[PDB]
C-alpha cells in the first residue's frame, strides 16, 4: 500500500525525448544452465531471438554467460545505474521476449508509486494564482478606513 | 422512536420533498410516454402469426445441435512426444 | 450538464457519440493514421449488428405483411372458386 | 509571472485580512461570509491540509 | 396478495390529444420500437426479472430494437416501468449492406445511415 | 403594466441589455482580425494546450510529461500528433474549439519516452465472519508521453 | 514427524513486511500484524473509489471559489460552459482556475454570457434570433 | 459596450466567434496597475508558546514537541517536484 512503499513524481533520466531519445537500457545478462531444465525456454530465446534482439537496439550490449545455474537470470542495467534483475526461470520463448521487450523499454527508474500522471517544469503561462489576481485596486491604494 | 425506527408501530416520520415528488413526476411523464407507444401495433394478432417461425424454429435446432454435439476433444500424439522435450539441453 | 444536450440530439453523455470519443485519438507525426482504437471497434461491431437486426425485423415485418395478404386473396379466391358447380 | 520560486511561493498562500461591516446584518450572513473566508474556500488553491485559511475582521 | 397486474384496455387506446403530445401517428404507426432499460430488476418480482432477460435489457441505458407487434407489445407492458419505449424512426431508409458499417443511432430515436463525424 | 418602485416590484438583478448583432458580429471579426495578427507576426510566448487524450484531458505544455494508463502500440521515441486538442492559450490571447478545434490550426506532437508497468496495485476482498478473503496483485502496462511542441497557424 | 514446514520464516516475512510501519505491536507479532494486514489491504483498494470522488469535490470546490471571484457561481458557470460546446472538464478546469487566471476570466467571460444570452432569449419565447454564442455546431 | 464581465481587475477579455462559428476566440491582455492606484515606499515554555500563538495566530498546540516515534518517521529526503 502507498504508505507502506515509497513514492517518486514522474520524472526521464535527462530530458529523455527532448532533444534525441536515448535508450535507457545498457546491458543485459542472462545466465543459462546448458544441461538444466529450467533454463529450457531461456536456452531457445538464445538459440532463436538474442540474435534478432541483439540487432533491434545495437547501444545494449547482450551477454549470455552458460554457467551451471539452477535459476535462470536477465540482469538489466540501466543508464542511471539501477539494475533489475528479473529471473526467467522455466519461462517458455514467448514470455521471455515480452520480458526482455519491457526492460528495453523501460527506465531505469523506481517502479514504485508516481504520485501526479504529469509533471511540467513550467506550469504556468498568465501567471500563478496569487489573492491579488481578481481584485480591483483603489485609488492611492487605501486600505479599508484609511482616512488619508 | 420507541424501537427499529423504519418498522414497527410507531415509526419515523418520512416526509417528501419537493426533490423527490420531480423525482416521482418525471417518472410518471416517462411511463405515460410507453402507453403511447404501445398503442399503435403495426400489424394485429392475425398478421404476425407464424410470422418468424422459419426462423424460430432454425434457432432452436442450433441450440439443439449444440447440445447433442458434446464429445471428448481429439487426442493426439502431438501432446505426448511433447513432453520428451523437458530434458532437452544443450551439446 | 447534460439534458440540453439530449434537446440538441447530442448524446447526454459527452463520452458517447461524436467528435469527442469517436474521432481517433493520435496520428503518426510522419502523417500516417494510426490503427483503431480497441473501443472504437467494439462500437463498431455493436453498431453493425443493431443495423444488421433493424434489417433482419424490418424485413420479417414486410415478409409477414405481403404473407398474409397473400393468404387473405388465397382464401377469397378458395371461396371464389367455391361459389360455383 | 517570471518570479523566483521562493516569493511567488509566498504571493500564492499569503493570507488576506478582510473587514466585515456586520451592522443590521444577520449573524448567519455574516457567518455564511467568514466561514468560507476562515477555511479558505474562496482560494482556488485550496485544500485542507494546505492552511488557506484568511483573517476575518468582524466589526 | 401481491399479484400479476392487468392493466385494462382503456389505457393502451391513445386519445388524439396524445398524438400532437408525443409525436406518433395512428395511421401508418411505426414498425420497430427502441426499447431502454431504465430501472433495475431488484425489489421487482420475478416475473418481471425474466421478461427483461427475454428482450434483451439486461444492461440499462443499453438500447434494444424490437418489433411493434401484438405479442412483443405484451411482453412491454408487463415491464413498461422499468423501460422507456421510442420508435426507430429513419430519416435515410433502412441501411442497405453498403452503408451497413457507418450507422449511428441519435439520441432522438432516429437511426441516421451515413454517419461522418465532420460538422456540417 | 407601470408598477411603482418598491423592492419586489423590480428583480435584484441589473437589467443587463445584450448589444445589436450587426454591430457585434462587425465587432467579432474585428477581434480575430487582431487575433490572427497576433499569430501571424508571432506575438505569442510558450502556449499551453488542452488536449483529450486517452480517456481524459491533460492540460499540456511544450516539454512535459503526460502518464498514459494503457499501451499504446508504439515503439519507443516514436512521434505522435495528438489530435483532439479543445484549447490553445497564449498570454494574451486563447483559442478554445467547439468542442474540437480545426486541425490545420494547432498541432500538439508528443513522443514516446518510456513504457513502463505500475507498481503492484493490491486487489483485496474480505467480509467478517463469512471466511471470504481474496488477494490480487494487479500491474497495469503504462506508457510517458514527452510532449515537444504544440504549434499554431493563422487559419481563423 | 514425516515432513513439517521449514518455510514459515518466509511466510510470516511476506506479511511482517507490510506492517513494519505499524504502531504498538501489530509490526512484530504475527497474529496480531495478519489482521491489520488485511484490513489495511481492504482499505487501500475501497480507497480507489474514494481517491476519485474526493478529487472532484476537491475540484469543485476550486472551481466555485474561483467563480466567484468573477462573480459566477458552480452551476452557472458549469452548466452555461456545455450550451457554448466547451467540453473541458473539472480537472481542466481547476488547473485554468490556479495557473491559468486570465483564460479562467475568459471561461467565466463565456459563460456568463451565454447565461445572459438564454435569458434575453427565453423572455421572447417563440421565434427570435439566437444569441452569438448559443448556436450550436451541429456534426453529422 | 456591454462586458460580459466588469473588466477592471484581471485582463481585459474580448469575446468573438470566428466566421466559422467553430472556435471562440478570446483576447486578454493583462491589465497593468495604473501609477495612481499605488502607495509610495515608507522607509519558560509556557510564556514561550503563548508569546508564538500570539504571533501567528495558531493555538497552543503546533508548538509542543513531538516524541522520538514521530520524528524519525518523517521523511528527511522527500521528493521535491518541479
Ligand atoms: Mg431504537
Amino acid at each position: 500500500t502507498a504508505r507502506g512503499t515509497p513514492s517518486r513524481f514522474l520524472a526521464s533520466v535527462l530530458h529523455n525525448g527532448l532533444g534525441r531519445y536515448v535508450q535507457q537500457l545498457q546491458r543485459l545478462s542472462f545466465s543459462v544452465s546448458r544441461d538444466g531444465a529450467s533454463s529450457r525456454g531461456a536456452r531457445e530465446f538464445v538459440e532463436r531471438e538474442v540474435i534478432d534482439f541483439a540487432r533491434r537496439n545495437p547501444g545494449v550490449v547482450i551477454y549470455v554467460n552458460s554457467r551451471p545455474c539452477c535459476v535462470p537470470r536477465v540482469v538489466a542495467e540501466y543508464l542511471n545505474g539501477a539494475v533489475r534483475e528479473e529471473s526467467i526461470h522455466c519461462k517458455s520463448v514467448e514470455e521471455i521476449s515480452t520480458l526482455v521487450q519491457k526492460l528495453a523499454d523501460q527506465s531505469g527508474l523506481d517502479v514504485i508509486r508516481i504520485r501526479k500522471p504529469f509533471h511540467t517544469d513550467n506550469p504556468s503561462i498568465q501567471g500563478q494564482w496569487h489573492p491579488f489576481t481578481n481584485k480591483p485596486t483603489t485609488f492611492r491604494g487605501l486600505r479599508p478606513r484609511e482616512v488619508q | 422512536i420507541p424501537g427499529r425506527q423504519w418498522i414497527g408501530k410507531h415509526r419515523r416520520p418520512r416526509f417528501v420533498s419537493l426533490r423527490a415528488k420531480q423525482n416521482m413526476i418525471r417518472r410518471l411523464e416517462i411511463e405515460a410516454e410507453n402507453h403511447y407507444w404501445l398503442s399503435m401495433p403495426y400489424m394485429t394478432r392475425e398478421q404476425e402469426r407464424g410470422h418468424a417461425a422459419v426462423r424460430r424454429r432454425e434457432a432452436f435446432e442450433a441450440i439443439k445441435a449444440a447440445a447433442t454435439s458434446k464429445f471428448p476433444p481429439h487426442r493426439f500424439i502431438a501432446d505426448q512426444l511433447d513432453h520428451l522435450n523437458v530434458t532437452k539441453k544443450w551439446s | 450538464g447534460g439534458q440540453w444536450r439530449l434537446q440538441q440530439g447530442l448524446a447526454a453523455n459527452p463520452s458517447g457519440y461524436g467528435p469527442l470519443t469517436e474521432l481517433p485519438d493520435w496520428s503518426y507525426a510522419d502523417g500516417r493514421p494510426a490503427p483503431p482504437m480497441k473501443g472504437q471497434l467494439r462500437r463498431k461491431a455493436e453498431r453493425e449488428t443493431f443495423a444488421r437486426r433493424v434489417v433482419l425485423l424490418s424485413q420479417e415485418m414486410d415478409a409477414g405483411l405481403q404473407a398474409w395478404q397473400l393468404r387473405q386473396q388465397k382464401l377469397q379466391e378458395e371461396q371464389r372458386k367455391q361459389e360455383n358447380a | 509571472s517570471s518570479f523566483s520560486r521562493a516569493p511567488q511561493q509566498w504571493a500564492t498562500f499569503a493570507r488576506i485580512w478582510y473587514l466585515l461591516d456586520g451592522k443590521m446584518q444577520p449573524p448567519g450572513k455574516l457567518a455564511a461570509m467568514a466561514s468560507i473566508r476562515l477555511q479558505g474556500l474562496h482560494k482556488p488553491v485550496y485544500h485542507a491540509l494546505s492552511d488557506c485559511g484568511d483573517h476575518v475582521v468582524i466589526m | 396478495k401481491f399479484t400479476r397486474s392487468r392493466i385494462p384496455e382503456k389505457v393502451f387506446q391513445a386519445s388524439p390529444e396524445d398524438h400532437e403530445k408525443y409525436g406518433g401517428d395512428p395511421q401508418n404507426p411505426h414498425k420497430l420500437h427502441i426499447v431502454t432499460r431504465i430501472k433495475s430488476t431488484r425489489r421487482r418480482p420475478y416475473w418481471e426479472k425474466d421478461i427483461i432477460k427475454m428482450l434483451g435489457l439486461e444492461k440499462a441505458h443499453t438500447p434494444q430494437v424490437h418489433k411493434n407487434i401484438p405479442s412483443v407489445n405484451a411482453k412491454l407492458k408487463v415491464v413498461k416501468h422499468l423501460i422507456r419505449i421510442k420508435p426507430l424512426k429513419l430519416p435515410q431508409g433502412l441501411p442497405a449492406e453498403e452503408n451497413m458499417s457507418n450507422t449511428c443511432l441519435k439520441s432522438t430515436g432516429e437511426l441516421v445511415v451515413q454517419w461522418h463525424l465532420k460538422p456540417v | 403594466g407601470y408598477v411603482p418602485k418598491t423592492s419586489l416590484s423590480s428583480p435584484p438583478w441589473p437589467e443587463v441589455v445584450l448589444p445589436d448583432p450587426v454591430e457585434e458580429t462587425r465587432h467579432h471579426a474585428e477581434v480575430v482580425k487582431k487575433v490572427n495578427e497576433m499569430i501571424v507576426t508571432g506575438q505569442y510566448g510558450r502556449l499551453f494546450a488542452v488536449v483529450h487524450f486517452a480517456s481524459r484531458q491533460w492540460k499540456v505544455t511544450s516539454e512535459d510529461l503526460i502518464l498514459i494508463g494503457n499501451e499504446l502500440d508504439l515503439a519507443c521515441g516514436e512521434r505522435i500528433r495528438l489530435e483532439k486538442v479543445l484549447l490553445v492559450g497564449a498570454d494574451n490571447f486563447t483559442l478554445l474549439g467547439k468542442p474540437l478545434l480545426g486541425k490545420d490550426l494547432v498541432r500538439v506532437e508528443a513522443t514516446v519516452i518510456e513504457k513502463t508497468e505500475s507498481w503492484p496495485r493490491i486487489i483485496m476482498r474480505f467480509r467478517k465472519r463469512k471466511n471470504f478473503k481474496k488477494k490480487r496483485i494487479v500491474t497495469t502496462p503504462q506508457t510517458v508521453l514527452r510532449i515537444n511542441s504544440i504549434e499554431i497557424a493563422p487559419c481563423l | 514427524l514425516r515432513n513439517r514446514v521449514t518455510d514459515r520464516y518466509f511466510r510470516i516475512q511476506e506479511v511482517l513486511k507490510h506492517a513494519r510501519h505499524f504502531r504498538g505491536r501489530k509490526n512484530r507479532c504475527y497474529r496480531l500484524a495478519v489482521r491489520t494486514v488485511i484490513r489495511a489491504f481492504v482499505k487501500c483498494t475501497k480507497a480507489r473509489y474514494l481517491k476519485k470522488k474526493n478529487m472532484r469535490t476537491l475540484w469543485i470546490n476550486r472551481i466555485t471559489a474561483a467563480s466567484q471571484e468573477h462573480g459566477l457561481k458552480y452551476p452557472a458557470l458549469i452548466g452555461n460552459l456545455v450550451k457554448c460546446q466547451v467540453e473541458l472538464n473539472r480537472k481542466v478546469l481547476a488547473d485554468l482556475a490556479i495557473y491559468e487566471p486570465k483564460t479562467f476570466k475568459s471561461l467565466a467571460a463565456l459563460a456568463s454570457r451565454r447565461r445572459h444570452e438564454g435569458f434575453a432569449a427565453a423572455l421572447g419565447d417563440g421565434k427570435e434570433p439566437e444569441g452569438i454564442f448559443s448556436r450550436v455546431v451541429q456534426y453529422h | 459596450t456591454y462586458s460580459p464581465l466588469p473588466d477592471d481587475y484581471n485582463c481585459n477579455v474580448e469575446l468573438a466567434l470566428t466566421s466559422d462559428g467553430r472556435t471562440i476566440v478570446c483576447y486578454h491582455p493583462s491589465v497593468d496597475i495604473p501609477y495612481e492606484h499605488t502607495k509610495p515606499i515608507p522607509r519558560e515554555e509556557g510564556p514561550m508558546i503563548e508569546q508564538l500563538s500570539k504571533m501567528f495566530f495558531t493555538t497552543k498546540h503546533r508548538w509542543y514537541p513531538h516524541g522520538r516515534y514521530h520524528r524519525c518517521r518523517k521523511n528527511l529526503n522527500p521528493p521535491k517536484d518541479r
